[PDB]
Parts: C-alpha cells; structure tokens; sequence
C-alpha cells in the first residue's frame, strides 16, 4: 500500500511514490516551459502545470506497477503565489498563470504603498508590499480583461494557486479549496483571524466569489480518479515538515529554483524586524503553526541561465566541476537578481548584474560565482532570521535539488562558519505532503512512527578558509548594492 | 646585524612556537570560529615581530594567497593552521613576504612566511594569531601551555593521539 | 622598390610592405601573450614582442620575395606608454614590459594628486596623473628592484618605449632613440620645451641617464641589417597621419584593442576641459603637430574575451552574426572597464561590469551589448572632443581591425547621428608609419603624391533607430556610473 | 459613438496625412537627426488625436517595439517614417497600441497604431510628429505643402521619382 505525492514545482512537475516505510519507490519529473513576454515579467501556461503534473502521475504508477488497489492516499505540494483565473464553466484559464518571480505589477504595488497599507498588510497578511505574492497578480488580470470582475461577481471565474488550480482539475471541478500554507501567500488573507481579510479584497478589488474553499492541510479534501486526497501544502512549508520542521525554533533551507529558509515559531507569530515574512507552517498533526520566512528568488534557477541561455554548460551538474578548477572567482561578483530582490532586500527594481571584471576573467570564474551567490543569499537571510529570532543556528539543515553539489555545500559551510547538514533523501519536499497526507489517512498515526527516515547523509564542517568570510561577504555587499534599483518608474 | 646565518643554542606531541610572543586564549580571539573553537581548537600568540615559522616537522599545505596564513600537516599526522591576526586578508598581502613554498617538507623551525609587526600594527583589525589544530577528531588530548615563548623554541601545546 | 613598416600593437606585432604607389604587396601578423600576474595588471614580455616583431619582418619579405637590395626604408609604430627597462651591457630586460592598461602604479598617482601636481603635470605634459602613462610604470620598476636607480645614474640601465626598444634592439644598441611622438606618452617629456621636464624626472626619481634620444617623426635614426631606420611614431598618431590627419580640425577614430580617437590642432595646443590629452601628431613633413586625444582602453579588446576567456565565440568575426540574431541587447549592458576607464572618466578603479540581467538574457544579447560599449565608448569622446573644439564633426572617418564589423560601424552611426566613413585599406596604421619614412627618404617627397590611395569604401548614414539613440545612451550612463570605482584604496 | 463603421467622404507622388493637426517645418523639431534632416527630409506635424495611418499605399516596414513608430515602403518605391514624437520610446509603450502588423500591405488610411493624444500630451517631451522619406536620394523633387490637415485626407508632399 502506498501514498503518492505530488509536487509541481517553478521549473519542474514531479511524482513520487513511497511505501508504508516511507520509501521512495519510484519518480517521474518533467520540466517545463518559462515564459517571459516580457522584462523582469515571468509566466506558465497552466494548461503545461497541469499536462505535465497529470502525465508525470500515470508514468510514476506504471513506472512501479501499481493501481488504483494499492494507493492509500494523494498529497499535494506546489509553487507559490503563482496565481491563476479561469473561467468555471470551460476549465479554461483567462489568462497564462503569473509567476511568483514576475514583476509586474510592481506598480499596483507602489499604490498600495502610497496609500498607507504597508503597516496594515504586514501586521495581518504577515506579508510584504512586493509582487512576489497573489494579491496584485489577480487585480493586474481582472484590470487586463473586459469583462472580468463583472463576470467574476457573477462568479464565472475562479481564483486559485496550483494546488486550488491542480485539485479542481482532478475533484473534476467539484472541489475548490486551497490550504492554510497556500493562501497566506496571497496577501489576501488574515493569519489571525485565519480568513479572508476584507480590506485587501476591497483595496484590490477582488471578488469573494472567486476566493476558493481554505482548509487544513491535512484533511481529505476529495476523492479523484487515477483516490482521496488527504494533504496539501506550499512547497516550502511541506518541506519543513518533511525535514520535521514542527517544533518551535527548527529550521531548514531549501536549495531549488530558489531558497526558502523556514522557521517554526509554534504558535507565536513573531514579528519580522528584519525583512523576513511571517508565514504559517504545519505543526505535528498538520495544524497550523507560524513560522519566519526568507524568501530569496534566485538560487538554482541561476545554474539554469548558465547552463540554457548562456550555454557556458551542458549539465547542472557540471558547474562543480568548472567551479573548482578554480580557487577563487578572481574578485568576480554575480548578483542573481534577475527577478528583483528577494528578502531582505524586496527590490523588484533590482536586476542581475556581474562584477568586478578585468581581462583574465573567465568562465570558471564566472560560474563558480554564480554558485557562490547561493551562499551568499543563503547567509543574508540567515542572519536576518538570527536577529529576530534571538536564536544561533548551530547547523543548517537542508534540502533541494541544488544540494547535491559539494563544492556549495561546503562554500556554505565555510561562509557562515556553521555545519550544514545534508539530509539523506533530499526529495523532501514530497515527503512532506505525503505525510501530510498519510498521516490524515491513518496511513501513518504518529510522525514519530517517522523520526528514523530522516538520516543524514552528511556533514560540511567549516574548513580553515572561514576565515576569510568576512571579507568575502563584504564584496557580496558591495555588489548587492549597485545592482539595487536599476529599472525605473 | 642579522645573525640569521650564526649557529644557535639547540636544547606525545608538542608544538612548537610558529610565531613569538605572549600566548593568550582561544576563547580571546575576537571571532567566533576561533573563540568557539569551531575551525578547531588551539592558543593564540600576541606577537614578538619578524617571523612565522613551522612548528612541526611536517609538510605545507596551503599558503593563503596574500601569505597571511597556511597549514601544514606534521609527519605524526597533525593539522595545523596558523592565521595570522583577523581581518588580516584585507591588507591584501602588505606586510608579508612568502619565504617557503605550498609544498615542502620542513622541520621545526624553518622560516614560512616573514612579516612587519608594526605595519600590521597599526594596520591590522588586530593582531592575535590562531593557532589551533583543525584535525580535533583525530587527536584523544590537547594541552595548552601558558606565558611567554619564542620562536622555534618554546612549545605551545602537548597533544596526545 | 619599397619600404618596410613595422607595426607592434597591444594584441600583436605586424609587417606590412608596400610599393611606391603605396599598395599593400605583403603582410605579417603574429599574436602574442598578455599577461596578467594579478587584477588589473598587464604585462607584455619584452623578449617575445621583440621576437614576435623580427620574425614578422622576415617572413614578409620571405614571402613577398625581397631583398635588403630592394627596401627603401624601414617605418616604425608601436603601442604607447608600455614602458622597458634594460641593462645596457646584456640587453636584457630588469622586469617584463608594464603595459598602457595596467593599473598597477595606481597608488602613486594618488601621491601625485596628493602632493599637487595636476595642474603642473597637465600643463606641461598634456596628460592626466592616470596610471596610463610611462612616468609611474618606471618609479615603480626602480622601486621594485634593489640596485635599480643607482645602477640606472651610473646609467647600465636604458628605459624607453616599443619604439625605443624595437631599434635598439636593430640598431644592435648603437641608437637609442624615441620619437616626438612617443615621449609625450610619457609623463616625463614638456610638450612646450620639447624636452625631458626637469621636475617630473625629479618628482619621480628618474634619471637623465636612462632617458633617450628624443627626436622628429622623420628623420634617419640608423641603419639595420635585414636598411635605414627613417620613421617613428606612436600608432595613434602614425594613424591619424596615414589617414592624413595632418590639418587643423582634422580627425579619425581607430578602433583596435582600445579606441584612439585624435583630432589635429596645428600648431596650437588646446587645453582640453573635458577629459580630453593634449598630445603630440604629425604635420605634412613629419613635422611637430599638436592634438586633441580621447582614449579608451576596451574595444576590441573585449571581443577577445568572449572569445578567448568567456568562450562564447570562435572568431571575433563571430560576433557580427551572433550580435544581430538579436535586435535588441533585450536591456543588457557591458561597462568594459577590464583596465579602469579611461577618457574621459579616467577612473582606474572601474572594474568591468555587466547589467539589466533578466532570465531571458541569453549569449547573443551579451555579445552585442558588447559590441555596443564599444559606439558608446566612442561617442562619449566625441563629445568631449566637440566641446573642447567647439567643432561639429559630419563624418566620422574610421580605422582598426574591428572596422570589418558592418553591425558596429552602422550602430555607431545612428547611435552619433553622424556618417561613418570606412576606409578602403584598414592597415593605416602602417600606411602612416611607412609615409613618414619613405618621405624621409625621397620614396616619395610629397604627401600630396598620395592624396589618392585613401579611397573611401563605404559609408555608413543613420538609420531610422537613430531616434532612439539618446534613451539608449542613458542606459550606457547609468551603466557606466555604477562600474565605477570598483576597486579600494 | 465612432463612425468607424460609416460610409465616409472619399475625394507624381503625394503622401497623406498619417496623423491629423497643422503641420510644422522639419527645421523646427527639437532633434537634430531631424531639423538637420540626417535621417531625411519631410515635415512634421503638430497632433489632432486618436490615430496614425498609412500615407500611401505600400507595405509596413518596422514597427518599434514601444509601437510609437513605424516605417513603410510604397509600391512606388518611397520610404517614409513616421516617428511619434520626440524621445517617445521612453514611455515605453504607454499611450499606444498596434493596430497593424509589420508585414503588412495597407492602403492610405489603413489605422496603423492608435494613440493617446493626452496622456502623451503631458508625458512626452514633445509630440511633434515627423514624417520623412528616408530614402532621399532615390527621389528628384520633394513638395512640402502648409497649414492644417486630416488624417488620410490631406496631402504633406508631393514628390517626383
Ligand atoms: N549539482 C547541482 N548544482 C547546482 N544546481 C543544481 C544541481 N543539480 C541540480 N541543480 C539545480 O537545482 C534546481 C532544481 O531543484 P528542485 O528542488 O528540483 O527545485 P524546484 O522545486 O524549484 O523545481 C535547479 O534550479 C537546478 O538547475
Ligand atoms: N569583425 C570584428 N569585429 C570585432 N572585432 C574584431 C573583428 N575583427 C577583428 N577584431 C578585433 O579587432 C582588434 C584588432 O585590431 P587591430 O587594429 O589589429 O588592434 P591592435 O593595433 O590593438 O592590435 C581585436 O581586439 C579584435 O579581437
Ligand atoms: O515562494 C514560491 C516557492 O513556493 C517556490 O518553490 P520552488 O522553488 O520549489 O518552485
Ligand atoms: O595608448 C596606447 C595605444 O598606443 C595602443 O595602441 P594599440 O590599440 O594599437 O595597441
Ligand atoms: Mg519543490
Ligand atoms: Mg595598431
Ligand atoms: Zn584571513
Ligand atoms: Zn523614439
């Protein structure tokens, strides 16, 4: 008997399979379209989530050979933000889905800022006046339609993440629902009062009729056709849980498209002074937490742009290789912000920049920076998490594709002069929502049935170049700030 | 002026002064990984002037490119490293001069790299300089001596592997 | 009959060989390596320029089928400032060539500018306390070697330029000479005395004794064994001769490792207040001219890069095709201060960077912006060169290797707003030299005998896109500020 | 509300009014590629509202990107371009729209881009709007014609090729 899970991630849509042990048993992944029209503006075609999450499914069940007989469960893990509308009746979707990374309406933002709502949006959305979330994202596409709210008051026209979006396209309509972790992404919705924040919807002008169904995330939501699907949660948030996120002070750091460093607050919701969101998690049954995030847009995705656009390599993989036939970057500098700054920095006017070239400058150099960005990222966030949290990490834990490259891991290591922990299995993000999932199911009963898993493959200790951190971040800093505000308005 | 060419008074694991000076804490060092023993464990030496030097028989690891460190690993199989002051790096290389090479063998004693107390002091964020054992795991016990030495001559630690 | 010219730039050393009717009947090329022991230095090994200009000499002559019988004279060019120091005895050099683009004296400069000399240094030498220039690079080689200035006093020790150096090294050490052109590069020599100034030598620590032989563009200097030495000049002013600069108000713009762009002012030197040199040219006999220069240290220099560090392409040839399978940089820009930044920034703590990354930005989007520094760098002097002129060029008559590069010459006619005229034989730079020879030497005692090889291949008008070349150029400024000042002291 | 749908009055080389309002000397439009009439020559016109057109009957050569220009070839073999005007680009596209696509064959009158007369009557820095043939040398005479005119109506030059 098994569970499936389900993540559709920014670049990827994948399907994994474990067993009552809790073991992968089978994957299938296929990536995906980006698309930018457009500047700093990115999007997907949520007719390509949704082929490609489907697909992957089917391939991952056959892969195993298993049936409809044998699955216990489906727990559902996504991209956030990325904001999508769609016609009720059709199935069909109004507009292309928009990106959490897009840019555009960093305008409608600079409203909202305008009029005063910063202090009111942090203080209930535990968010940040930044087009990195919902909000905005619908207003733009209700504003880029003739007929939209209008129809959309009417109710023809639904609102959704990719879980609310991926769920309705498999309870075939029937189910719209989206989870705790997923709406407060939105900056739509209250994380006190755990409902929909009225002001926002008005502000914004969005339309209650197209706010989907929020429910724990863990709960059986409906039964689909491949049968019930038990869990979802925000890609971020299931990993936490999957690295066993759960108890106040625990955190860990994903290395994917892009970074999230996550921190179980319990049931407080700290106030952030230090540019981080305040978010809610999973607790050990899947109830809500809260939690300190920061959110950095350009990690892995990085690697990407190497390896696609500029073709300096073939493989992701290969930029250890080249990384470390070189030392140092030769006093080059990459700051990643291709789609603005994330936190703490939340600067959509930022853009990628490199620095510090002279003549002998060369590949090498250039990539292995872009690998140090990571780090550097990586450490800003962290020390922001440090001071309004009051408390030292000791070890990263950490998960992500991006992990499996050494020469970061341990550029991570030395950089922040802390171990880094690098889990087993790093699918966790997966694991997190099959939990999730299982747990509802009685698949499981007790996450303790679990605290054996979660081995760790390895440790990166701080080598002697921790010395030299300090200096080295302080380029990073440099360089940060000159990339800071290039577009205009 | 220099007696550098003269013979000179020739008297578990004992490592000898790298560097001279009076010995201070780890715990002292104005950063964490050296205070929390976290790049491994060690003393420090507030220093004499002129020179760095080996302190065990051994071979020379890495010699950081603006010669204000290195390591070496001892012929016993220790780890050394010696970091010169904090921050140093920024000076860029300005008060050092690499008298040995990334690579050989040394005794106790042979110069490593040479240095200008008094430009590094006023320059320097400080002076205090590391050395510690960065090998902790494979090494049962570490003995920290106390007060003055000098170079090449009194021994900083004892250490049991 | 023919003359021989000999042309040792940045990049590499040639020979060219025409007949009286100044036609190009053979040539020789032969690159050669650049050096960089560290950031932003640059180094040239004297043994190798020297190798790699001889051999050009002969296999030229080889391979036209000549003889020592046959060659009226031999015209000398060469890249500027890149100063030689060398034992006299042995002729052999006491450290490796410092190049024009090396930063490296940098900090003395700063004492320079401490100390008060600007205003001396401008008004005698024409030139801006800038690492550019001779005068640094030697102190520091004295400094940098025990017995140095006292072995120099007691005169083992000889200094010069590319010129110097090259004939020298053929007049077997008998002569010991440089041009008027040349020594202005210096920093040491008075463009109104027309010699050594005294205080500079002092102020620097130089010795009278190392300095040579200052003399006329045209003039015997010697004779070689392959015969007569006739011509010398610095490669910028041997162009803007060979393109018969020669007049009042005349100008070209060459475009090779950096960019060179000169204008003729007679016999009167104009004081440049926008970051412009005053230097020394050629009159129609070779005589002392003065002149308006505006150097920039990276143009075709970073073509190379991507082609020999970045490895984006195979020729630079490559870029033309690459370049314009875009139509747009999509918003990139390349600052290419490799080697600081010279006219009219002159900022030798620039270091190269690139910016307006988003994720679509791919190879080709790189490779043209690069290509356009190199329109942008061009006419932000000429600007500077209108405004202390107060004459408005028409036409822009060019020269160089990158001229082959019918992308680059039109961007750099709608980005001016002004024709572009290409030059029918692109090898001007010898073309000066050996007129300056042969003239020398009865080959062809007038310079009107020539007002016919210089025919004009093409002429490039702005295109329609010249409407946007100012919001475009506001790019390039915004870009240009933020390289600016890199590096620390 | 528009007529757009209705029926309306239908009347060497002339080129019609692409654009409507008085039409001004290429000598007096605030950039030189113009007033110097570098890109070419033409006049230019002060603007009525709503809309630019074709101004012969050819096809459409590029259309920028921040659709505020556009440029088109005449089956007679003349190149006209109509800029919006001046440093418009920098609005990024704000205040027009792309009617017509770069490729296309139109006659005069066909609506080719569709404007904001208002929203760039503040934001602009200017909104001279020149139309020059940019082929020049191709054409023996060139007539400028005066005062006001209508869009696809009256005729800005005539010229003999
Ligand atoms: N060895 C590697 N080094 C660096 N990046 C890697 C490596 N292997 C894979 N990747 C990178 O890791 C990311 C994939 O991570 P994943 O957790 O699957 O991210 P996501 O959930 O956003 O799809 C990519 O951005 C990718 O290009
Ligand atoms: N088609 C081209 N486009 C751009 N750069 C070119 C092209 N062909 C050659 N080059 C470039 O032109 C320069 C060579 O010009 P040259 O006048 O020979 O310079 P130099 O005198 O400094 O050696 C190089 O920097 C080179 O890489
Ligand atoms: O904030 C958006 C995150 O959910 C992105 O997750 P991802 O890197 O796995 O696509
Ligand atoms: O100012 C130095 C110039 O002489 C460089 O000339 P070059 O580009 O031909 O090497
Ligand atoms: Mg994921
Ligand atoms: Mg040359
Ligand atoms: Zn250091
Ligand atoms: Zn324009």
């Amino acid at each position: 008997k098994y569970i499936v899970a389900l993540d559709q991630g920014t670049t990827s849509s994948r399907a994994v399979v474990m067993d009552h042990d809790a073991n992968i048993i089978s994957v299938s992944q296929r990536e995906f379209e980006q698309i930018y029209p457009k500047p700093g503006w990115v999007e997907h075609d949520p007719m390509e989530i949704w082929a490609t999450q489907s697909s992957t499914l089917v391939e991952v069940l056959a892969k195993a050979d298993i049936s409809s007989d044998q699955i216990a469960a489906i727990g559902i893990t996504n991209q956030r933000e990325t904001t999508i509308v769609w016609e009720k009746e059709t199935g069909k979707p109004i507009y292309n889905a928009i990106v959490w990374q897009c840019r555009r309406t960093a305008e409608i933002c600079e409203h909202l800022k305008r009029d005063g709502l910063e202090d009111y949006i942090r203080s209930n959305t535990g968010l940040v006046i930044d087009p990195y979330f919902s909000g905005t994202k619908v207003k733009w596409i209700l504003d880029h339609v003739e007929g939209s709210r209008e129809r959309a008051r009417r109710g023809e026209l639904l609102f959704g993440t990719v879980d609310t979006w991926l769920i309705w396209k498999m309870t075939q309509g029937r189910v719209h629902v989206t989870d705790y972790t997923n709406a407060s992404r939105t900056m739509l919705f209250n994380i006190h009062t755990l409902d929909w924040d009225d002001k926002m919807l008005e502000v914004l002008d969005i339309p209650r009729e197209m706010l989907p169904e929020v429910r724990r995330s863990s709960e059986v939501y409906g039964q689909t056709n491949i049968i019930p699907i038990s869990g979802i949660a925000g890609d971020q948030q299931a990993a936490l849980f999957g690295q066993l996120c759960v108890k106040e002070g625990m955190a860990k750091n994903t290395y994917g498209t892009g970074c999230f460093m996550l921190m179980n607050t319990g049931e407080k919701a700290v106030k952030s002074e230090n540019g981080l969101l305040t978010t809610i998690a999973c607790g050990p049954t899947g109830e809500v937490n809260y939690a300190l995030e920061g959110a950095v847009f350009m990690a892995g995705a990085s690697i990407q742009w190497l390896r696609d656009e500029m073709k300096l390599i073939n493989d992701a993989y290969d930029s250890e290789y080249f990384a470390t036939k070189v030392q140092n970057t030769n006093g080059v500098y990459v700051v990643p912000a291709f789609t603005g700054l994330g936190a703490p920095y939340w600067d959509p006017y930022a853009r990628g920049a490199i620095f510090g070239l002279t003549r002998g400058v060369n590949a090498n150099h250039i990539i292995r920076a872009t690998l140090e960005s990571i780090a550097y990222q990586t450490r800003d966030v962290l020390e922001a998490m440090q001071a309004d949290s009051g408390i030292r990490l000791h070890a990263l834990r950490v998960d992500g594709g991006a992990v499996a490259n050494n020469f970061l891991m341990q550029f991570q290591s030395d950089i922040l002069g802390t171990r880094v922990e690098r889990p087993e299995v790093r699918e966790v993000t997966a694991l997190g929502a099959a939990y999730l999932a299982g747990l509802a199911v009685g698949f499981w009963q007790n996450l303790d049935e679990l605290q054996e898993k979660a081995v760790i493959e390895r440790e990166f200790r701080p080598g002697i170049e921790t010395t030299e951190r300090n200096y080295r971040y302080a380029g990073w800093k440099k360089a940060v700030k000159r990339a800071m505000a290039w577009e205009e308005h | 002026g220099l007696f550098d060419k003269l013979k000179s008074l020739v008297s578990t694991i004992e490592i000898i002064a790298p560097l001279s000076g009076e010995i201070v804490n780890i715990e002292d060092v104005p950063d964490v990984v050296f205070a929390e023993k976290i790049v491994g464990d060690g003393i420090a030496i507030k220093p004499t002037g002129n020179k760095m030097v080996a302190p065990v028989d051994g071979t020379i690891g890495k010699i950081f490119e603006t010669n204000h460190a290195f390591s070496i690993e001892s012929d016993s199989g220790v780890e050394l490293f010696v970091h010169f002051g904090i921050d140093t790096v920024e000076l860029k290389g300005e008060g050092f001069k690499r008298i040995a090479e990334e690579g050989q063998r040394v005794k106790v004693g042979d110069t490593v790299i040479e240095f200008d107390l008094p430009l590094l002091e006023e320059k320097a964020k400080s002076t205090l300089t590391p050395v510690v054992i960065s090998n902790m795991d494979e090494i049962k016990e570490l003995i920290k001596l106390s007060g003055s030495v000098t170079v090449g001559e009194t021994p900083v630690i004892r250490i049991k592997k």
